[PDB]
């Protein structure tokens, strides 16, 4: 029926086919993450203080094993590059609230990337850069926010009051555009941070726990 | 200056909009309508290949019609054979990221490629047993897309920076570089004799190109959205094309005009590959909505429908003989249909 | 009385 | 009269449980493919539901015909295989709760544990634990005369009988509830730590925990009480206990499987 | 590619020898390797085949329960042990690698041999002891065809003082390094091979369609 | 660039039309001539079929 060629054959394909059984389980432990933003931002500090084409940083926590990917270029038209990015655990957005001009801009690109067709299940962590710059120009007092957002004069509060204040109104500003239409798929982390922070990677692992604890819930049908 | 300029551009489209209409004598449809129809077209599955532990972003038959390959997300790059369904040949990768791969006429070497901006060209004939990095090509901006083989030492490229080339593999230096688009392109078709080529890109066009010279000899336009996949007649005198607006169209080179369109007002996903066949009576083609349809090429209606994948499709594709043709998905399995 | 599965 | 009812009772709850067993079994071997590890467990849990009920006809006959009929060499078999799957369908319950605790409290280091060859090889460990636990049952299976002159058979032949109810209690309940009851304690602690889910799942547990309860007490209350103290309603009631002593076989898989999300979409494919 | 085989001694009858090979230069592991004896006045007659990974051993009927065959990936050795010495177990060895998918050209290689001197099946048939455009004819007991489309027959020539080579697998494909002279055909029991524009020595039919190998008589072209 | 546009435009302009009908027949003829070779829409016995 069968010859002792197709036997031999027959053995060389099992034998392949034992090798990525086996080394599937290597790769299927570490956790991944996409970082994203704009210019002008402290991607690569706080990039070098967590260490501490496309590019690539991987670290370890509490023998946990992170890798980050961020990509570089085609002029912010990443329509078509994003979808293969469809099973990323998180994604981390990282803004500068210290300049007042460019803050529609970081709306926009919030708003832009929360609609995704293809993100549908992703979550977001919201980084928020340069506090101390932020108070500091607060402190200057040359620095008007009513001329750039009107409402913000009439706006109601729920070491100054003055910079906290803003930074509640920022921080809400930001978050209001999340739970217009969430549907409970998918949620937001709002944080503050400054340039000399070491504390991060606790909250990543905190906020990845959150969302690992949250599906597993949500596929064993206790809600 | 450029008021004058624009006024000629202009005289010059409608000159050519008015030698368009004055060439337009009749319908196809009413002329093809005498063909009697094919009628009720169905297949069934007869083979299913697993082995894959993630998606899939392409694949390409052999000359033989018996030998394929397959590239994933997982890492890995496998050359399968049809009848027994054995492995050969499985490589990893050194990125994880991967779009492409191309199938050599000869049947020596491999070429793969992705977001690291690098084409890789394998060697599979060697001593000691061992498939070896044969050589790396790199020089572009942006990420690939496409990429044909000419011969055994020429291979066309297409990227996502408004380019493509031609490149030498001994040299290692595109001897040719094509430009001319305004946004990213997408696909890429070649000609059986290999004298002319064309593409498309984001910019709802196409381009037609000849290898020899490099310039540009013809354009068109009549989409409104990317477009996502295209396909060459055998004759070597008409396109058909497939977009994200759920409609396809076909074009001819020597009228310079569109013939037809097929769409469906039950159908609004969009389209990612189509093909043809042998003799040129069915157009097959796949859609977002879990399922690959058949339309006939003259009459324009619809004749069948493939279904039993869980995800979107990504590929397929048709062999020399016309024996079989062969589909994939997102479910890391392959179909080969008769 | 009874026992196991059955009485008496 | 009453034993037309109860033979009624007998053949309706044995109809329904083949029928839901059945589906549960063809729906998950058909179109689920057994990808998540969660369909592992059910399909064991299902399948040794279904098994339970084959003896249930046999059983009716006995109590309908007031005698035994089909021989010796049959009802050892029978309470062979009765002894196996009341005792393996517990287990199984118990071993998913376990399974169940560790994903919720402990998502990322549980991820090391829990991989499908393990799973595939914890199916064969009940059955075969069962079967060493259950090893006299069937040793000493004899049969003996009645009242109204016809021979039943029963189980192993004075105060053995009492230690061994003493033995089959402890078993039976002081280790299966107490470490069902912790882990879904535990699993609200954590949940309630971290306004509507609450609600849902303390109903989950407290219908859950009150159907086990309400079904296997009465049984061994009632064995309890003989063993320790002739009309024929003491008779009748014992018929009625070990009637409701199988409801559970026939509640369990609608409540784990029919009222599960990810179990309808693909109900609807076929 | 290097395959270097060292070892054994003449020793009397009803003792014990080993025999040690070693390779460099190729993976080890990928191929599957042949123990094959010549005796001193006689042909070729295959002895012992071992898979790779070790998970088949085949050994010769006729000498099955007296030799052992084995080796070891990491240290890249091929070795046996030999039991029961006797006279007529006097022969040189020759150890051989194949590779076995589809496309495939087997029995590649052929390394230098050591001289031990001690102190049913298809039957081929050749055309004559020997011959001085030329052809060679070769027949078989039963056809060498299969269903699948394949058929099994090698072309192997020996030159004096040099070990055998590859010329012909198939009756179609020629190997690496063969010039185009050489050509060969045939069907069913009848096998032809031909060269034109004549390069002497000794030509061997092979089967390869069942399990136990048997060589040719050997054809001599002087 | 406005004068490399025109003279792309012109040196493109410059070119030969057929006739729709004429197209349409070429095709047409060319799918009847070699329609009996398509082994899709004409199903073969299980004899030629190497994959059944």
């Amino acid at each position: 029926t069968v010859s002792a060629e197709d036997k031999a054959a027959a053995e060389r394909s099992k034998m392949i086919d034992k090798n990525l059984r086996e080394d599937g389980e290597k790769a299927r432990r570490t956790l991944r993450l996409l970082l994203l933003g704009a210019d002008n931002s402290g991607k690569s500090t706080i990039v070098k203080q967590m260490r501490i084409g496309i590019f690539e940083t991987k670290f370890q926590v509490d023998k946990v094993n992170f890798h980050m990917f961020d990509v570089g270029g085609q002029r912010d038209e990443r329509r078509k590059w994003i979808q293969c990015f469809n099973d990323v655990t998180a994604i981390i957005f990282v803004v500068d609230s210290s300049d007042y001009n460019r803050l529609q801009e970081a709306l926009n690109d919030f708003k832009s990337i929360w609609n995704n067709r293809w993100l549908r299940t992703i979550s977001v962590i919201l980084f928020l850069n340069k506090q101390d710059l932020l108070a500091e120009k607060v402190l200057a007092g040359k620095s008007k926010i009513e001329d750039y957002f009107p409402e913000f004069a009439r706006y109601t509060t729920p070491e100054d009051p003055r910079v906290t204040r803003a930074k509640y109104f920022i921080r809400k500003e930001f978050v209001d555009i999340s739970t217009a239409s969430g549907d409970g798929r998918h949620i937001c982390y709002p944080h503050f941070t400054c340039a000399v922070d070491t504390e991060n990677a606790r909250r990543i692992f905190n906020d990845c726990k959150d969302i690992i604890l949250q599906m597993n819930l949500r596929e064993y049908n206790l809600v | 200056e450029l008021d004058q300029l624009r006024q000629e551009a202009e005289q010059l489209k409608n000159q050519i909009r008015d030698a368009r209409k004055a060439c337009a004598d009749a319908t196809l449809s009413q002329i093809t309508n005498n063909i009697d129809p094919v009628g009720r077209i169905q297949m069934r599955t007869r083979r299913t290949l697993r082995g894959h532990l993630a998606k899939i972003y392409a694949m390409h038959w052999g000359t033989d019609s018996r030998l394929l390959v397959s590239a994933s997300q997982d890492g890995k790059l496998i050359i399968w054979d049809s009848y027994t369904t054995n492995k050969v040949h499985a490589i990893p990768l050194r990125s994880s990221w991967v779009m492409t791969c191309a199938y050599a006429p000869s049947g020596n070497y491999v070429a793969c490629g992705g977001l690291d901006n690098i084409c890789s060209i394998y060697n599979l004939k060697t001593r000691e047993g061992n498939v070896r990095v044969s050589r790396e090509l790199a020089g572009h901006t942006g990420y690939l897309s496409c990429c044909r083989f000419l011969d055994d030492n020429q291979i066309v490229t297409s990227s996502g920076d408004t380019t493509c080339a031609l490149w030498d593999i001994e040299t290692g230096q595109q001897t040719t570089t094509f430009t001319g688009h305004t946004g990213d392109v997408m696909s890429l078709s070649l000609a059986p004799d290999t004298r002319l080529f064309v593409s498309g890109a984001c910019d709802a066009s196409a381009k037609l190109w000849d290898v020899r010279e490099g310039m540009c000899r013809q354009t068109f336009t009549g989409h409104e959205s990317d477009i996502n996949a295209i396909c060459f007649f055998p004759n070597g005198n008409a396109f058909a094309t497939g977009s994200d607006d759920a409609t396809c169209r076909l074009f001819d080179l020597r009228a310079d005009q569109e013939l037809m369109t097929y769409s469906h007002d039950n159908i609004i996903c969009g389209i990612t590959s189509v093909s043809f066949s042998k003799s040129g009576r069915l157009l097959l083609a796949g859609y977002d909505d879990f399922n690959c349809n058949v339309w006939d090429a003259l009459k324009a209606d619809r004749a069948g429908v493939l279904a039993g994948h869980d995800n979107r499709v990504s590929c397929l594709g048709v062999t020399d003989d016309g024996m079989a043709v062969a589909t994939g998905s997102w479910d890391s399995f392959l179909k080969i249909w008769n | 009385x009874c026992f196991x599965k059955t009485c008496t | 009269t009453s034993n037309a009812v109860l033979t009624f009772i007998y053949f309706v709850v044995c109809i329904i449980g083949l029928c839901g067993n059945t589906l549960v079994i063809y729906v998950i071997l058909r179109y689920a493919k057994m990808k998540t590890i969660t369909n592992i467990y059910i399909l064991n849990l299902a399948i040794a539901d279904e098994l339970f009920m084959l003896g249930l006809p046999f059983l009716a006959m006995q109590v309908a015909l007031v005698h035994w009929p089909f021989g010796k060499a049959i009802c050892r078999v029978v309470m062979t295989v009765d002894g196996i799957n009341q005792f393996t369908s517990i287990f199984c319950l118990t071993v998913m709760s376990i399974d169940r605790y560790l994903a919720v409290v402990h998502p990322i280091k549980s991820a090391k544990w829990r991989r499908p060859r393990t799973a595939k090889m914890i199916t064969m460990a009940v059955w075969g634990v069962s079967l060493l636990v259950i090893l006299p049952i069937m040793i000493y299976a004899g049969l003996r005369s009645n009242q109204w002159g016809r021979s039943s058979c029963t189980i192993n032949w004075g105060a053995w009988y009492t230690g061994f109810i003493i033995y089959t209690f402890i078993l039976g309940f002081l280790v299966p509830l107490t470490i069902i009851c912790l882990c879904y304690l535990f699993i609200i602690i954590k949940v309630k730590s971290s306004k509507k889910s609450e609600k849902k799942v303390t109903r989950m547990v407290s219908i859950v925990v009150a159907v086990f309860i309400f079904c296997w007490l009465p049984f061994y209350i009632f064995n309890v009480s003989s063993v320790s103290m002739p009309t024929p309603a003491l008779k009748g009631m014992f018929d009625f206990v070990v009637v409701l002593t199988y409801a559970n076989s026939c509640a369990n898989p609608i409540l784990y499987a029919f009222l599960s999300d990810n179990f309808k979409k693909s109900f609807q494919n076929v | 590619v290097q395959l270097v085989e060292s070892g054994g001694g003449l020793v009397q009858p009803g003792g014990s020898r080993k025999l040690s090979c070693s390779a460099s230069g190729f993976a080890f592991s990928s191929f599957g390797m042949h123990w094959v004896r010549q005796a001193p006045e006689k042909g070729l007659e295959w002895v012992a085949y071992i898979s790779s990974g070790s998970g088949t051993i085949y050994y010769a009927d006729t000498v099955k329960g007296r030799f052992t065959i084995s080796r070891d990936d990491p240290k890249n050795t091929l070795f046996l042990q030999m039991t029961s010495l006797r006279s007529e177990d006097t022969a040189m060895y020759y150890c051989v690698r194949s590779i076995y998918y589809y496309g495939s050209s087997p029995f590649d290689f052929w390394g230098q041999g050591t001289t031990l001197t001690v102190s049913s099946d298809i039957v081929m048939t050749q055309a004559t002891s020997s011959v001085p455009s030329v052809s060679i004819s070769c027949r078989s007991s039963k056809s060498l065809l299969h269903s699948n489309g394949n058929t099994y027959l090698y072309w192997f020539l020996q030159r004096p003082g040099q070990s055998p080579q590859l010329l012909i697998y198939r009756m179609s494909n020629l190997a690496s390094g063969v010039p185009e002279r050489f050509s060969g055909s045939g069907s069913g029991t009848a096998f032809t091979l031909t060269i034109s524009r004549l390069d002497v020595g000794v030509y061997y039919c092979m089967q390869h369609l069942e399990y136990p190998l048997t060589f040719g008589a050997g054809t001599k072209l002087e | 660039q406005a004068r490399k546009l025109v003279e792309q435009l012109k040196m493109e302009a410059n070119i030969d039309r057929i006739k729709v009908s004429k197209a349409a027949a070429d095709l047409m003829a060319y799918c009847e001539a070699h329609a009996k070779e398509d082994p899709l829409l004409t199903p073969v016995p299980a004899s030629e079929n190497p994959f059944r």
